[PDB]
């Protein structure tokens, strides 16, 4: 006979011949109904859908036959700890249909929200009126009513939901051995092998911890400025050295600082670079913006695409009577067929969209030679990390101008490099300090460290600790004002927007600095260059097989991750607001 | 000397790309202007000679590879493009003289059938429990995959395994009139050269 590794290689192998041909099935069927939205074709999708699930639910019931110990070999221990994974199937049958229950009781709540006003109720909008009413508009009574009305119409119903969600995932996760949901969600980033390689649950809180204490004196000078450009704004409402109120911050979580730009805009007098109008009249199409990329991504060395791109992709709206979902995705079907799903406009802003989103195809063309379980980027924040560290080399001038869009006259004075410095900051450095202390106050819910009569005390302590933002009314404990964000509402983690905007600096000062470039980091270009294309095709071809850790060392030769880089492309930045600013930085937390 | 003949490739259905048709000549008089004015010839790419010097010399064998194969894809075609194609169903050789002719078979010629769909392989490959072993092909040689593929493919990706060797296909309808693809390669011998044009 064989010993328990070659049965665990016969299995592999027996799952690998049957996966392939079952997944592109249910890939196929799924990618028939989001383009073509009938009846008919939502039915197919969910028979391929339940095929694939009595496959894999009776493979993972075949797979806990091998124990865990006895393999050596790294692949197929890695491949076999996915499969076994008892995941929700450890609760009984009521504990789980009250689970299936609660969590889409809470979405349902969620997506049908209404607010109508404290003034003539004739108007009651929903929640895609409420997000472009905090938008766009510079009245303090009308945001204060917005934000008050969907934090008591929405999150004031959510609480004695989330309060038994809590107990319930900490019940699931004290089942597959683990200490509570946050080291269920901890987990991701775990990997183990040789010395230096390895990372567990219980490092990541550390190493967020000090990326942030790296990171926040750029956030104390972009605050200070944004407060000092909106105590301008409203008169007599803001604190000259005290914390911003939660409901001036661009939009009704206060996630992005993007809406901030017409108020804290830097000196004004320079229009920016708009190439629409160069691109309309030059007749450009969403097919030259596709050779426009896949040209882009020839030139540094990546392989072209495939014939059944150019012929299965929907690349603009139809006009044959279909009904689409306009939502841009980049699709990875199977047996070698990448498609992309996007309604492309003749704009700027889908010209860089095209670029972004060919940046994960090139990467599921990389790894297409793994296992079905290996075929992922290294983490969760891996994938969209690599699709955004390409979109920085063709918004540059550097590269439009070479492109014929630009003339070849163009005057990039310092003061179109702060313009454009402090709108990235505005989107990138504006959003850490929030992704941090959200993700920590659920860590902190879902450990115990709270209790349930501290869930709105300890919210609104850490929202003046961390991002220096106060509360415009009094919320006592019957409110969950965490709640009301659409990523808590729905089960989802929040640590993948904070360690992808470190591995994306990452990646694109260690990939400018094998282009041997000459200059500061924010007018680098990476076109051109097939050293570069190099190093990143040795990271995108491993997959998942190997340490996370090994395959930033591939790129970053460093196997951790750093803020320093982070503080090297804005640096322009931080030398300018400590001479604008002065000595009027910091808060005092009331 | 003698004539060659050209209804071998005048006459049935031109096969898909990987299962190519190969029409080695010896020792026969050509007139390869006779051939090339029953076509509608839309590229002639040639490496190491010209097209005025195809049809003058005399060479010891003259080899001709014919497949149904349509004018949109010709940038996959072209030596250096790790595609698809020349991994996995027709890659050329370059230690030799060659030319390679795509063609637009009109309506008069009603010699040749047309068939119903075009086709070529997506990939080529052995499995392992570590991932994929792609079997990449060999200058001027058949996919090893060609044992499997001639079962039939009927939509698209359709898989066909034997074993541990795997291949897939992919068809498209054939909308207007028949496209070919005639890889003409030529070698010279050291003494006879006996396939002289036609005098
Ligand atoms: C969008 O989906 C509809 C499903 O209703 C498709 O309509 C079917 O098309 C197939 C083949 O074209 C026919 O055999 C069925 O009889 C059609 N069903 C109905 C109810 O008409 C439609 O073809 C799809 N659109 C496209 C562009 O393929
Ligand atoms: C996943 O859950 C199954 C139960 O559904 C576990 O299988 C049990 O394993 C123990 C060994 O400690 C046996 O004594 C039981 O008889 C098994 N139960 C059944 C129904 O087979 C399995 O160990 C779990 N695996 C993980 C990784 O949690
Ligand atoms: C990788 O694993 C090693 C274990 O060999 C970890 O080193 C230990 O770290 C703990 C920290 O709580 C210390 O108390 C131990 O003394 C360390 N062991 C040794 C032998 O030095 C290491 O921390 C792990 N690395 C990461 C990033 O998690
Ligand atoms: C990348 O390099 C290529 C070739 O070095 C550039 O293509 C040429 O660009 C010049 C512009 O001065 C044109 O006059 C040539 O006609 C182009 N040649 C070809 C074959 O297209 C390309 O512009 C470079 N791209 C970038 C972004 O630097
Ligand atoms: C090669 O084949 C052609 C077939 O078209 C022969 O025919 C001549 O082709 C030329 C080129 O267009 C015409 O100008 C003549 O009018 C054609 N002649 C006839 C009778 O049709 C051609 O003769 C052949 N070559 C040789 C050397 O015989
Ligand atoms: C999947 O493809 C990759 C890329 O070709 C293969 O990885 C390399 O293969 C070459 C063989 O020419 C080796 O010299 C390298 O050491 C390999 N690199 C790594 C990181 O493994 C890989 O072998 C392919 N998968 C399988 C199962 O063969
Ligand atoms: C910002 O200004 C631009 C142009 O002045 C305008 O189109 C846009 O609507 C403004 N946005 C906000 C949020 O005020
Ligand atoms: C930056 O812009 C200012 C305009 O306020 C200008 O005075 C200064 O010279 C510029 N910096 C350099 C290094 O030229
Ligand atoms: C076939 O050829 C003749 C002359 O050789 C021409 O007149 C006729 O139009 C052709 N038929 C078609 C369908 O092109």
């Amino acid at each position: 006979q064989y010993t328990t590794e070659e049965e665990a290689r016969r299995f592999l192998v027996k799952f690998n011949h049957e996966a392939e041909n079952l997944s592109h099935e249910s890939a196929l069927a799924s990618w028939d109904y989001n383009t073509n939205i009938t009846d008919e074709n939502a039915k197919k999708m969910n028979e391929a859908d339940n095929k694939w699930s009595d496959f894999y639910k009776e493979q993972s019931k075949i797979a806990q036959g091998f124990p865990l110990q006895e393999i050596k070999d790294p692949i197929i221990k890695l491949q076999l700890q996915i499969l076994q994974q008892n995941g929700s199937s450890v609760l009984t049958a009521e504990k789980r249909k009250r689970l299936s229950t609660i969590l889409t009781t809470m979405s349902t709540i969620y997506s049908t929200g209404k607010v109508c006003n404290p003034n003539n109720p004739q108007q009651c909008f929903t929640l895609s009126g409420l997000e472009d009413i905090m938008e766009k508009s510079k009245d303090y009574h009308e945001r204060l009513w917005v934000w008050e009305g969907w934090r008591s119409e929405v999150g004031k119903q959510l609480r004695p939901l989330y309060e038994e969600y809590v107990e319930l995932k900490n019940e699931m996760a004290r089942g597959n051995n683990y200490k509570d949901y946050g080291d269920y969600w901890r987990g991701d980033y775990e990997t183990e092998g040789e010395k230096g390689y390895n990372y567990s649950r219980n490092y990541l809180m550390e190493d967020v911890d000090r990326i942030f204490l790296e990171i926040k004196p750029l956030y104390e000078q972009l605050h200070a400025y944004v407060r000092a450009k909106l105590m301008k704004a409203y008169p007599s409402h803001i604190s000259p050295t005290g914390c911003l109120p939660a409901h001036l911050l661009g939009d009704m979580w206060g996630r992005f600082w993007t809406n901030l730009y017409n108020l804290t805009v830097p000196l004004e007098k320079e229009p920016n670079i708009d190439v629409t109008d160069t691109m309309k009249k030059q007749s450009w199409d969403a097919e030259k913006i596709f050779k426009e990329a896949e040209k882009f991504y020839s030139s540094v060395g990546l392989p072209n695409m495939t014939p059944g791109f150019w012929r299965d992709s929907m690349l603009t709206e139809p006009s044959d009577g279909r009904q689409v979902v306009c939502h841009p995705t980049a699709w990875d079907l199977g047996k070698n067929d990448f498609r992309i799903k996007m309604c492309t406009k003749v704009t700027m802003d889908d010209f860089l969209t095209a670029h972004h989103e060919m940046g994960h195809i090139q990467y599921d063309m990389a790894y297409a030679n793994q296992s079905y379980l290996l075929r992922n980027g290294a983490n969760e924040g891996f994938h969209e990390a690599v699709g955004e560290v390409m979109s920085l080399s063709v918004a540059t001038p550097k590269h439009l101008k070479g492109m014929g869009l630009l003339p070849s006259d163009f005057s990039e004075n310092n003061e179109t490099e702060i313009n454009f410095l402090l709108k990235q900051a505005l989107t990138i450095v504006g959003t850490l300090p929030f992704t941090y202390m959200l993700e920590k106050w659920r860590w902190m819910v879902f450990e115990g460290k709270i209790p349930k009569e501290q869930w709105m005390e300890k919210w609104w302590e850490m929202k003046r600790e961390i991002v220096g933002v106060v509360e415009p009314l009094p919320h006592d404990e019957t409110y969950c004002d965490p709640a009301s964000l659409f990523h808590v509402a729905n089960d989802y983690s929040f640590i993948r927007y904070f360690t992808r905007t470190i591995l994306e600096f990452q990646f694109q000062e260690a990939l400018c600095r094998t282009a041997k470039h000459q200059g500061p980091l924010h007018k680098c270009d990476i076109s051109n260059s097939t050293e570069a294309g190099k190093k990143l095709n040795d990271m995108l071809k491993l997959g998942k097989s190997t340490p996370w850790t090994y395959a930033l060392e591939k790129i970053a030769e460093t196997k951790e991750m750093d803020a320093k880089p982070l503080l090297n492309y804005f640096n322009p930045l931080f030398r300018w607001l400590k001479e604008q600013n002065g000595n009027s930085v910091g808060w005092s937390v009331d | 000397t003698q004539e060659c003949d050209f209804t071998p490739m005048l006459t049935g259905t031109p096969p898909p790309i990987y299962n190519f048709k190969r029409l080695v000549f010896t020792n026969c008089n050509y007139n390869l202007t006779k051939l090339l004015s029953l076509f509608q010839v839309s590229e002639f790419s040639c490496h190491q000679v010209s097209p005025s010097s195809l049809a003058t010399g005399c060479y010891s064998s003259l080899t001709v590879d014919y497949f149904a194969y349509s004018t949109d894809m010709s940038s996959y075609l072209q030596p250096g493009s790790a595609g698809a194609i020349v991994q996995f169903n027709y890659k050329q050789d370059f230690s030799n003289p060659t030319c390679r002719v795509l063609a637009t078979v009109p309506q008069n010629l009603t010699t040749i059938t047309k068939p119903s769909n075009y086709a070529y392989l997506t990939e080529c490959y052995k499995t392992s429990a570590y991932g994929k072993n792609y079997l990449y092909n060999a200058p001027g040689a058949y996919t090893p995959c060609l044992s499997l593929a001639s079962r039939g493919f009927s939509t698209k990706y359709q898989s066909h395994s034997d074993g541990e060797l795997t291949t897939t296909g992919y068809i498209y309808p054939v909308t207007g009139n028949l496209q070919m693809a005639f890889i003409i390669s030529v070698q010279y011998g050291t003494d006879t050269n006996s396939v002289c044009p036609m005098q």
